[PDB]
């Protein structure tokens, strides 16, 4: 029985993991009192690697979430399933870090860390045996930016043998005007590349296009990038969840699809593409599925994976479709001769096949792959923040709360030599 | 006489011992719950099977071996299975995190808090033994734990119990049954971690098993319990030379001696006949002659080699069932004037033949067959060297990018150690050659 | 207060079997002592007017302890060799008493075993050790082992540079990128003589043969140690054995031309590039060191190729290599104290490089980057090298 410790923080934080909890708790057939309603008998034999087996039956969550700002704090204690997450587990203050990540990191978010290391050191107390924590935050801001890395720090240093595991949400001039994100971005980076071993990156400029063009809609708010990103970390955790042969660990994933330390970045997705409201429309087969995993379209990044070099390659599929039409799929794609053969679906790929669907979708995919594409997310960041740091805008106030240009400077160093190694693995000898 | 106590580690390790204990118990008549009928006595000094078993006062028979894992999954099988009246609960000790294929997690993230048990758990049962000849480990160099923890144990043992044998049966990993991609790794690490640490040591291709189980016995895909069953013959076979009162290697001592005649190798290659299926039972009758010289096939070798391209230093035959030294002979001229052989003129060990007067014994509705006889060749050859030379490549081929390096090095590990090991590595393979100089 | 109540307690508290204790202790005995050894600097007295000769012996027993006891392995011993490194630099550079001693040759074998053993150590702490190290040689080398002025112990001469180039053919790529920069650290008056032998040395490791292939950090020590030596020795007609004149100077250029060709293909991937950066930096030092003393040994053609070379390096699909590949073509463009000899269309180039667009421009950025160097493609000079620079941008994978 491995448990796993969910953490949020910022308000895009907490309102990704609100969905992302609802989705999965709809997924299992948990009525949002805290009762057990499903109808399958595979919705419980891994239950407990998120849920606390409570008096009287019931299964009381593990989600920590904190946030300065006493807003989402409210909007999830009031929500459709806000009386699941203990009461005790929400730890906030009353003004945040002012979209600045020395205030969140030094002056202002250290000033909560130590209620929130109490908090998830009492709720791993009762667990039998921790695999790793988990923490789903923004990069733009500075209680999702700065509060996110100073918990990464500090939770480092007492628990080393643990997966440090999050969920970066890269912002876009697109979704939000703010000037002040390259640094926050650009920090927030410096910090989650020597202390994290897994980072999921879910751009928000990808979801806005595809909110644009692909779903048509008029004027894409948070909840549509809010759904997608809860879909595909439901998509994404389907292993750590339910039975199947590829029975894949959280250190053991991360040492098969992560061979270096520094590079540690992947891409997620999830198909088909969908919406809120209606759903039902048109049933997809396995070979669509898999022609549809491996487009850019269906990707929450900016990145183009045929562009690039291929890491290491996973795909989890979940409905009725069994490991042995995957695998049959899975051996036509990585051979020329073979017909409708690809050329951006690698080999050595890792594959699996669940039972449990997703809601409202009979069939359904996930892609967590590693391309070198990545370093797209890297460099667009880079330029803007050069042009805002030779004529040193804004930097008053990162100078007054204690920080230097010591730290910029290093994370500049940082990124231009994480974008040169990328940039260096992705011309390698296949053979 | 003297006991023994056999350790078993890894997921491979604890699923070989359960089967090896099953066919112990039908050979020598043990029931599930421990009762010999036939034994005239409540306690053991008399008898000849007391050296792997023990006898008490309420004539219960609990088998000498100390099974340790790190996941439960495999524990829980066991200990609720057939025989779980059989092994002693304080035997079985399980842990609460798996290494999830690594080796510096099995030696010192998860060997750290389960190595100050084992020693206590592995006293009470040396405390009871009024002479023990060594330990029977049993592992896999494949599993991180199962290399990891074992070699912790071994070299922890090596200063209490140092004036005490030393053997192993590890399985050697194939790419076909592959579970972790850093399996070159964790093998090369603890190959030189317990280089001085085993005084014998039995290697087992998967690949050379799953062949001999397609195709001998006939099956479409051999599962691990196929495989283990299959090694549980050759097992006994091994064993039966210190089991029963015979005159061929009765003391762990004597392996040292009449098959390791270098301490730095430790590898000889076995082979076992014959390989009958249950089908073809009664279909044919192979007499000594047959089986004795079916040894010398590849494809009946547990590992994938060329003997006939090298040289041999030691060499042993057990003869089991029904044979006379009469046919013996004829086996044994048979093998010098149709087959040829050379041998190193440097080596001190040579040929040695035994036989024994027990009959095999196959489990109801196995896989092979109750056949008359059986042949079992111990042959040290550096031909076995080969299996060492491609497992090199893969390692060289990883470390050359230096992947999944990172893991390690922050779990208790230095950057030299893969130097070293790999050092030692072309140290022994240099060495192997150099013994077959002519 | 701190030469005679502080010391002697870090004296004392190397004793300790903390670790953490030790390095302290090592890094307080250092700082303190070439704080002292500044301040008597100035009223020109010796160091040891502030520390006695007790706390002077601890100094030489320090290295004894730490040699008896083994406290050199496990993860310890990277720091503590670490530490060991720089009291020795701080020692030698305050002009200690210790010259002549048992301690110096102590010294001496504790630097050669860790430039021995740097595959050992791990890769998140070993430019450290390599750029602490040569530092500490070149200051032992620079003060200890000289006979009279301008001249050094013939005895030591004979065996160090002996062992290096017996060290430099060494088989580990890591035992030659640690001797490479240790050789070409030394000072000058330990060149005397001896400078052919160690360019020899250091060029053969500059090849490529069959059996170093993936041997790149190797070949950029090699270039690294050359242009130090170089800037070193400096400049000397009529002394081909103690610095660098007009008659080495093709084969230097020649060996630092032939490195840039260099395009390997390892499983790393395209580790090629690092050879090359170390083969731009070595180009440049040297040319204007010449332009400080001798600019007339600067030939035109030579001059041209680096040009050309420089400016295909300048236009790679890579952005960390292309910044510093512009940077050092802007800077080798903009010297003129003096001027540079054989600068290909100079007008123009200056016309469409101008000084303000040097730190304003972000050459890491494409788009900050693309637009100034096509525009090149207009010269006859700089249209082969440069169009075969930008085919690869203008087709890889990014
Ligand atoms: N996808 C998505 N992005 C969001 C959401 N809320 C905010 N963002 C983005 O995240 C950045 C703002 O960070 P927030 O999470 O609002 O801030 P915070 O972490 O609470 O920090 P403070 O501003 O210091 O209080 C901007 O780039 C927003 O576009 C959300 O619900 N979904
Ligand atoms: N012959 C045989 N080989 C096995 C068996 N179980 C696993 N293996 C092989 O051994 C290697 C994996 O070792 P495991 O025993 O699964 O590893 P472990 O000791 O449990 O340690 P972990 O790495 O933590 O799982 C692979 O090469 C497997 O194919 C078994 O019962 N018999
Ligand atoms: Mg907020
Ligand atoms: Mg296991």
């Amino acid at each position: 029985m491995r448990e796993i410790v969910h953490i949020q923080a910022g308000q895009c934080g907490n309102q990704i993991g609100a969905k992302f909890w609802e989705v999965i708790s709809d997924e299992h057939g948990i009525d949002p009192t805290g009762t057990y309603h499903g109808d399958s008998d595979l919705q419980l034999d891994r239950i407990s690697v998120y849920y606390n087996e409570a008096t009287g039956g019931k299964y009381v969550p593990r989600a920590i979430l904190v946030d300065l700002e006493p807003g989402t704090m409210d909007s999830v204690r009031s929500g459709p399933f806000g009386q699941i997450f203990r009461p005790d587990n929400f730890v906030f203050g009353q003004s945040g870090a002012g979209n600045n990540w020395a205030k969140g990191h030094y002056t202002e978010g250290a000033e909560l860390v130590d209620s929130v290391l109490d908090v998830v050191r009492k709720e791993a107390e009762s667990c039998d045996c921790l695999q790793g924590f988990q923490l789903t935050h923004s990069l733009g801001g500075g209680t999702g930016s700065g509060m996110g890395t100073l918990l990464i720090s500090k939770i480092r240093e007492e628990y080393p043998d643990r997966i440090m595991n999050t969920f970066s949400v890269v912002p876009s001039p697109k979704v939000s005007d703010t000037v002040v994100e390259p640094y926050n971005a650009t920090l927030s980076v410096h910090q989650l590349v020597e202390n994290t071993d897994e980072t999921y990156c879910i751009d928000n400029e990808a979801l806005y296009d595809i909110c644009f063009r692909t779903l048509k809609l008029t004027t894409p708010t948070y909840g549509d990038l809010n759904h997608l990103v809860s879909a595909t970390m439901s998509g994404v955790t389907t292993c750590l969840r339910f039975p199947g042969q590829l029975n894949a660990d959280l250190r053991k994933l991360a040492v098969n699809m992560v061979p270096f330390p520094r590079l540690h970045f992947f891409m997620p997705g999830f198909a088909p593409l969908t919406s809120r409201g209606s759903q039902q429309y048109r049933a997809l087969t396995v070979p669509e599925l898999t022609q549809q995993v491996f487009d850019a379209k269906n990707m929450m990044a900016a990145c183009d994976p045929r562009h690039g070099r291929y890491l290491t390659v996973a795909a989890v599929f979940r409905g009725r479709m069994s490991m042995k039409e995957v695998d049959e799929q899975m051996l036509n794609v990585q051979n020329k001769n073979s017909s409708y053969f690809v050329e951006w679906i690698p080999n050595n790929v890792k594959t699996a096949v669940c039972d449990i669907p997703p809601r409202g979708l009979k069939m359904a995919v996930t892609f967590i792959g590693n391309s070198t594409a990545i370093q797209e997310l890297f460099k667009r960041i880079s330029e803007q923040f050069t042009a805002m740091f030779r004529r040193k805008a804004f930097l008053h106030w990162y100078t007054g709360e204690g920080m230097d240009e010591m730290e910029f400077t290093e994370a500049e160093s940082n990124m231009n030599d994480l974008v040169s190694e990328y940039q260096q693995y992705q011309d390698a000898t296949a053979e | 006489m003297r006991e023994c106590i056999s350790i078993h580690v890894g997921q491979a390790g604890v699923q070989i011992g359960n089967a090896c204990w099953e066919l112990y118990c039908l050979e020598h008549g043990i029931q599930p719950d421990g009762q010999m009928p036939s034994d005239k006595t409540i306690g053991g000094g008399d008898d000849s099977f007391n050296t792997f078993f023990s006898e008490t006062g309420a004539g219960k028979h609990v088998p000498r071996a100390v099974f340790v894992d790190l996941e439960p999954t495999v524990i829980d099988e066991v200990r609720t299975g057939t025989y779980r009246q059989l092994f002693h609960p304080e035997q079985l000790i399980t842990g609460k995190e798996d290494a999830a294929n690594n080796y510096a997690r099995g030696h010192y993230t998860i060997g750290k808090e389960i190595i100050d048990l084992v020693l206590d758990r592995i006293r009470k049962l040396a405390d009871q033994c009024t002479g023990l000849q060594g330990f029977l480990v049993f592992h896999s160099f494949g599993g991180g734990t199962g290399s990891g923890f074992t070699s912790l144990l071994m070299e922890r043992l090596s200063v209490d119990y140092g004036k005490k044998s030393k053997l192993e049966f590890s399985i050697y990993p194939a790419p076909q049954v592959s579970t972790a991609v850093v399996e070159p790794y964790n093998s090369i690490l603890t190959t030189h971690t317990t280089l001085e640490h085993s005084d014998c040591a039995f290697m087992v291709d998967n690949e050379a098993i799953y062949d001999i189980c397609r195709r001998n016995l006939d099956i479409e895909r051999p599962t691990y319990t196929n495989l283990n069953r299959l090694i549980s013959q050759i097992v006994s076979s091994i064993t039966a030379s210190l089991r029963f009162d015979g005159a061929l290697n009765v003391d762990l001592t004597e392996f040292q001696t009449n098959l390791v005649p270098y301490p730095r190798i430790h590898f000889p290659l076995a082979t076992y006949a014959p390989v009958i299926s249950a089908e073809k039972a009664y279909h044919e009758q192979l007499s000594v002659a047959e089986i004795t010289n079916a040894c010398f096939e590849p494809a009946n070798q547990m590992v994938k080699c060329d003997p006939r391209h090298g040289k041999y230093m030691a060499c042993c035959l057990l003869y089991r069932g029904d044979v006379v030294p009469k046919d013996v002979n004829a086996a044994i001229a048979t093998i010098k004037t149709k087959r040829s052989i050379q041998f190193v003129d440097w080596c001190p060990t040579g040929f040695k033949v035994g036989i024994n007067y027990q009959p095999p014994t196959v489990v109801p509705g196995g896989d092979l067959a109750k056949v008359q006889r059986a042949v079992c060749m111990l042959s040290n050859t550096t031909a076995i060297a080969e299996a060492w030379a491609r497992l090199d490549h893969k390692f060289d081929l990883m470390y050359a990018k230096r992947a999944f390096v990172h893991w390690y090095v922050g779990e208790g590990m230095e950057e030299g150690e893969f130097s070293e090991a790999r050092e030692d590595m072309a140290a022994l393979e240099k060495d192997y050659e150099e013994v077959g100089v002519d | 207060f701190s030469a005679t109540q502080v010391f002697p307690r870090l004296l004392s508290m190397t004793l300790s079997p903390d670790l953490h204790m030790r390095h302290g202790s090592i890094l307080a005995c250092a700082e303190v002592a070439y704080a002292l050894y500044k301040l008597a600097a100035q009223e020109n007295r010796p160091v040891t007017d502030h520390l006695d000769e007790q706390a002077v012996q601890g100094l030489k027993q320090i290295h004894q302890q730490l040699y008896d006891r083994q406290l050199y392995r496990g993860l310890g011993g990277q720091l503590m060799r670490q530490a060991v490194c720089v009291l020795i630099e701080k020692l030698s550079l305050s002009k200690m008493p210790f010259r002549g001693d048992t301690v110096i040759d102590g010294w001496q074998w504790l630097i050669n075993d860790t430039l021995r053993h740097l595959h050992l150590i791990s890769s998140h702490s070993r430019q450290q050790m390599k750029d602490a190290a040569v530092s500490a040689l070149a200051a032992l080398c620079s003060e200890y082992y000289m006979k009279e002025p301008g001249e050094a112990d013939p005895a030591i001469q004979e065996e160090l540079i002996t062992q290096y180039l017996a060290e430099l053919r060494n088989p580990e790529e890591m035992t030659r990128c640690g001797f490479s920069l240790a050789l070409g650290a030394l000072p000058g008056f330990l060149l005397k003589g001896r400078l052919q032998q160690v360019l020899t040395g250091l060029r053969a490791v500059t090849h490529t043969s069959p059996e170093d292939v993936s041997f790149a950090e190797s070949r950029r020590d090699g270039l690294k140690a050359i242009a130090r030596i170089c800037q070193t020795v400096g400049v000397k007609a009529g002394a081909p054995d103690e610095a660098v004149c007009g008659e080495n100077v093709s084969q230097i250029y020649c060996a630092l031309l032939g490195c840039m060709d260099d395009y390997t293909t390892d499983s790393r991937g395209d580790v090629g590039t690092w050879v090359r950066k170390a083969a731009m930096t070595s180009l440049m030092d040297l040319t204007l060191l010449l332009a400080r003393s001798q600019p007339e040994l600067i030939e035109a053609h030579t001059c041209e190729r680096i040009m050309c070379c420089v400016a295909q390096q300048a236009s790679e699909k890579i952005d960390r290599f292309r910044a510093h590949a512009a940077s050092v073509f802007l800077t080798l463009l903009h010297f003129d104290s003096p001027p540079i000899p054989h600068v290909p269309h100079r007008g123009e180039l200056e016309k469409l490089f101008p000084r303000s667009d040097v730190a304003s421009v972000n050459w890491s950025a494409p788009s900050q980057a693309f637009p100034r160097i096509t525009q090149l493609l207009g010269l006859p000079t700089y249209r082969y090298h440069v169009l075969l620079g930008l085919v690869v941008s203008l087709g890889g994978l990014t």
